[PDB]
């Protein structure tokens, strides 16, 4: 089999405001993310024929 | 002469890079006191009551 990694799509930052300045959300959103896996595997065609 | 200020930490800043909050963070600290050798020795004074 083969398992090829495909990142993860795209977060979004958080824009904080004023406010949010000198508060821990002043680093805004955490951009999480995964990596996510496809598996490449195959499948088989055979044929016979005798003489 | 009765009265000394005992210290132990003399004012000391120190600077903390917050990071989260992107603020820095200074700190100034000290350890002192007023003590009296002995109990007597002020007196004070009083508007009156």
């Amino acid at each position: 089999i083969l398992t090829m990694l495909v990142e993860p799509d795209a977060g979004k930052a958080t824009w904080v405001a004023a406010s949010t300045y000198g508060t821990d959300t002043t680093t805004g959103e955490e951009v999480k993310g995964a990596l996510k896996e496809i598996h490449f595997s195959t499948y088989k065609l055979a044929a016979k024929s005798f003489i | 002469d009765n009265f000394v200020m005992p210290r132990q930490r003399a004012v000391t800043v120190e600077r903390e890079r917050q990071a989260g909050k992107q603020r820095d963070a200074y700190y100034v600290t000290q350890r002192v006191n007023l003590q009296r050798y002995f109990a007597n020795g002020v007196v004070s004074g009083t508007y009156a009551a």
